[PDB]
């Protein structure tokens, strides 16, 4: 069957790129569309975008083309690239398939000076 | 089942594909209209060995699992035989994980051939919606 | 930005009775709308998919309605396993956006 998994720095600082791995195992990322999902304090959750078979990608607006996720095939895993974040962008990262039936188990990940 | 033309228009907007990926209903209509002429047990062989399933003509080598498709990728999630139910339910959620590829609705092949540029509004024109 | 609007933010319940949780879009999103639930120190999990459709492995006490703007997630006898967040996503249009959660509690 399918697994995901979010691995990466779990405390960043202002202005760095935060960067998140999602390893899928139990089946090929190019079988699936793939998710970037993130859940802010006050309980408000963000779908970020995601990347289709092709390689095309769908960026939240919000996100002020601050956001890249890309795939490597041979390691079965794809990627979530923030630039620039901001105290504003502390919050819980999760990855999931497309249609919602496969979902990582969710990383939180703190913007601070310190 | 064989759909009438205002029969799978009504059906589709049921289904949410109005305005779905910025693609008007008429879209839809069109595309099941030459893809496979409403008929939701439509299937062609392909050249690749893979087969064209149902009312959408949905393929097994990237869309749906037959388990008689070299490089299956089972994109949907779902087995061909889901696609060619006289209920369009699987087609629709399909179809939907379809068009939301950077191609759109290209992946149609009959759709771009004869409905594309043309005006695809009269395909729902007519209609107690 | 289609904008879901979710009601009540907060609703308490004891076990065996039934609640019914309200989600309105902005604009019409024809049955393109989804329920996912989600406790504490876990990730959502899809409950209802395209407004009314089941999804497998989860109880048949759930249920989904509506089309256009209005849609509602219905718990038939909630149970101690039920409390915790919802939240109402909608597809039909980039970017997909999510309600601002109904709160499930034991009252």
């Amino acid at each position: 069957d399918v697994q995901l998994q979010e691995s990466g720095p779990s405390l960043v600082k202002p202005s760095q790129t935060l960067s998140l791995t999602c390893s899928v195992t139990g089946d090929s990322i190019t079988s699936d569309y793939w998710s970037w999902i993130r859940k802010f304090p006050g309980n408000r959750l963000e779908y970020m975008g995601f990347v289709s078979y092709s390689g095309s990608t769908y960026y939240n607006p919000s996100l002020k083309s601050r956001i890249s996720i890309t795939r490597d095939t041979s390691k079965n895993q794809y990627y979530l690239d923030l630039n620039s974040v901001t105290t504003e962008d502390t919050a819980t990262y999760y990855c999931a398939n497309w249609d919602g039936d496969y979902w990582g188990q969710g990383t939180l990940v703190t913007v601070s000076a310190a | 089942k064989v759909f009438g033309r205002c029969e799978l228009a009504a059906a589709m907007k049921r289904h949410g594909l109005d305005n779905y990926r910025g693609y008007s209903l008429g879209n839809w209509v069109c595309a099941a209209k030459f893809e496979s002429n409403f008929n939701t047990q439509a299937t062609n062989r392909n050249t690749d060995g893979s087969t064209d399933y149902g009312i959408l003509q949905i393929n097994s080598r990237w869309w749906c699992n037959d388990g008689r498709t070299p490089g299956s990728r089972n994109l949907c999630n779902i087995p061909c035989s889901a696609l060619l139910s006289s209920d369009i339910t699987a087609s629709v959620n399909c179809a939907k994980k379809i068009v939301s590829d950077g191609n759109g609705m290209n992946a149609w092949v009959a759709w771009r051939n004869r409905c594309k540029g043309t005006d695809v509004q009269a395909w729902i024109r007519g209609c107690r919606l | 930005d289609i904008v879901l609007t979710q009601s009540p933010a907060t609703l308490s319940v004891t076990p065996g009775n039934s609640v019914s949780l309200s989600c309105r879009a902005s604009q019409s999103i024809g049955n393109n709308l989804h329920w996912y639930q989600q406790k504490s120190h876990e990730s959502p999990r899809l409950l209802i998919k395209y407004a009314s459709q089941s999804i497998s492995g989860i109880p048949s006490r759930f249920s989904g309605s509506g089309s256009g703007t209005d849609f509602t997630l219905s718990i038939n006898s909630v149970e101690t396993e039920d409390f915790g967040m919802y939240f109402c996503q909608q597809s039909n249009s980039w970017p997909y956006t999510f309600g601002g959660g109904t709160k499930l509690e034991i009252k």
